[PDB]
């Protein structure tokens, strides 16, 4: 199986959160 | 199977014994001048709620009703992908519209659960039930054409779909089809998550199409209000051709009634091609290609 | 100063009245097979803690000291860039190793934190490890263990973010020393950066218990640096080269040893040369424990 992640955001293509969890208003 | 229903789960938690989560973040995502307020909230789940894209969770708001019984649960489409907005699989997010309106008698009605949710502050507890539903699960085909038609909070399941499709890396799923999102809202101040969708558009310009329909502002060439169906009509040719393909899946979510306007445009589209939309829709529905989740 | 200290903020919050943040996430980033545990955690700050790359924040762990008074604060290098992991300037991240020597108070309190719980934050603290202003400078980062924290902060701003006022186009070289491969903190993030900016980022790992040089010696950070002796020395002779070192106190020794050999070739005394670099803001050290 794939090795255990050594980074917190390996679930994302860019290895970082894609956007803020406190979305910007229009 | 045509949908991602591998080992799906529902009702792990019931209103009798809900999962007690905590609000981590709660943000108003609509402009101060929007007709109503819509909030994006993130709740901790400790990874105990096994939900997937397209499902909903029930919320039992605090308090009691007129007859001294706990409030009945209200359902909310999950706005986050299965792994949550943090990517750690320990949270769930909702896109909630604060229900407030004045009736003919001049009495203001404040919805119990929606106001409870929008009033939640970081640290407060929230009673969660579910997961709930299977009607809006994603297509299994990673090369499918996915047309998403939403109004208002109906954007929720589509945000869930899109985060998995364009931001996440999965061993068993690599989307390379065409996702087309149509979102109808009354004002520009009512646009939801636009910044997020624009990022997706820049990341995958050939696999994602994005169209907003701001009904109280925009109009077509004839001067008609830009409802979701009005925007769809501007791509009549393109959409009709996609609808005739077996790998095209349509999803509709939002306020009940949006369905009527869409049927009107579809009846015309099919007719020009010598087809009876009402019957064609039945065909699509049985083929799992016309998925609807609308609410009053 | 040659560093990014414009409108810098320090000591906005004091231990007497800390900023109360909330834990958003806390994940163990070391593999199960690692001998110890290191956790990556994110706290919400409501944007009230205006820190920048290279600074630290203090944490007053919950509980009481032997006299029933609040615990003294412990400092932690911020592992996130100024805008934070979520790019909204509303969060801060730490890279914490569970300490046992008795159980360390603050490190274990932090690694035990669950999403939703409150954490007392002080600071920001520090000006020593700030980034160079020159966007085309050579930035050499030498870290061991959690010492990787400020460098993750640096690298995120350099390669994971877009800034109208800052476009890094120099050379960033990271050396990270750890005991095992299961202890290579943030490995995937750095490899992604290397794939993204192959000409502006160099990456070298030194796994002491698994690697050895051509002489059969354990691969410590200095042991790996020695393989690029010529290159590093040439870079150290340039005025736009800034070196940063962070991690456990003691890592300095081994590095000086290999350095004496380098400077020696050019008839230069390392210890004094390093001193001139330090006073020129080009040799910045932050070691602890
Ligand atoms: C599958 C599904 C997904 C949903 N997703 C979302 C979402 O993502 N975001 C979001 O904001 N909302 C969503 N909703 C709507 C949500 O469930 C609540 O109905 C809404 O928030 C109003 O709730 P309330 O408790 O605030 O109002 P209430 O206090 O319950 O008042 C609602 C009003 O409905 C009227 N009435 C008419 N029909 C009914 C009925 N069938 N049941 C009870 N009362 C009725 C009454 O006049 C009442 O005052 C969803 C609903 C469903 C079924
Ligand atoms: C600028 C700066 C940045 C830092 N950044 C980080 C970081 O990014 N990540 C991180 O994990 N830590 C970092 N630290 C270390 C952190 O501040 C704490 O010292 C560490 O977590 C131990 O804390 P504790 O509260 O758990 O231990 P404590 O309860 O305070 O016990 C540790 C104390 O034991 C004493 N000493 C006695 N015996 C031993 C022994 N056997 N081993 C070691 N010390 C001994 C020392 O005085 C030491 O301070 C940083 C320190 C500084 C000054």
């Amino acid at each position: 199986k794939t090795e255990q992640p050594l980074s917190p955001y390996t679930a994302y293509d860019d290895l970082k959160p894609p956007s803020s969890p406190s979305p910007t208003k229009p | 199977s045509k949908k991602q229903d591998e080992n799906i789960v529902v009702n792990k938690f019931k209103p009798k014994e809900p999962y007690v989560g905590r609000c981590l973040l709660n943000t108003k995502i609509t402009g101060d001048d929007a007709p109503g307020e819509t909030w994006h909230m993130v709740f901790s789940t400790e990874g105990e709620v096994p939900y997937r894209e397209g499902q909903s969770i029930g919320i039992v708001p605090d308090g009691i009703d007129k007859n001294g019984k706990p409030h009945k649960l209200r359902l909310y489409s999950i706005a986050s992908s299965a792994i949550g907005d943090f990517g750690d699989s320990k949270t769930v997010s909702l896109c909630v519209k604060r229900l407030v309106y004045t009736n003919d008698a001049g009495e203001v009605v404040k919805g119990v659960c929606s106001n409870f949710l929008c009033d939640l502050k970081p640290g407060s507890e929230v009673k969660i039930t579910g997961p709930v539903g299977k009607e809006m699960l994603m297509p299994k085909d990673p090369n499918a054409t996915v047309i998403m038609l939403g109004t208002g909070t109906g954007i929720a399941p589509f945000r869930s779909f899109l985060w998995k499709m364009f931001f996440e890396k999965h061993e068993d799923y690599q989307f390379n089809g065409l996702a087309w999102l149509f979102l109808g809202v009354p004002t520009s101040s009512s646009l939801l998550y636009k910044e997020e969708f624009e990022k997706m558009k820049e990341k995958a310009p050939e696999n994602f199409r994005l169209d907003f329909a701001v009904s109280r502002e925009q109009v077509n060439d004839k001067g008609e209000k830009m409802y979701i169906q009005t925007r769809m009509a501007q791509y009549a040719e393109e959409l009709w051709e996609l609808l005739k393909k077996d790998n095209t899946f349509v999803y509709m979510c939002g306020l009940k009634g949006m369905e009527k306007g869409i049927d009107d445009i579809m009846v015309s589209l099919a007719a020009k091609d010598g087809i009876d939309w009402i019957e064609y829709k039945r065909t699509l529905k049985k083929a799992e290609q016309w998925n609807v989740e609308v609410y009053l």
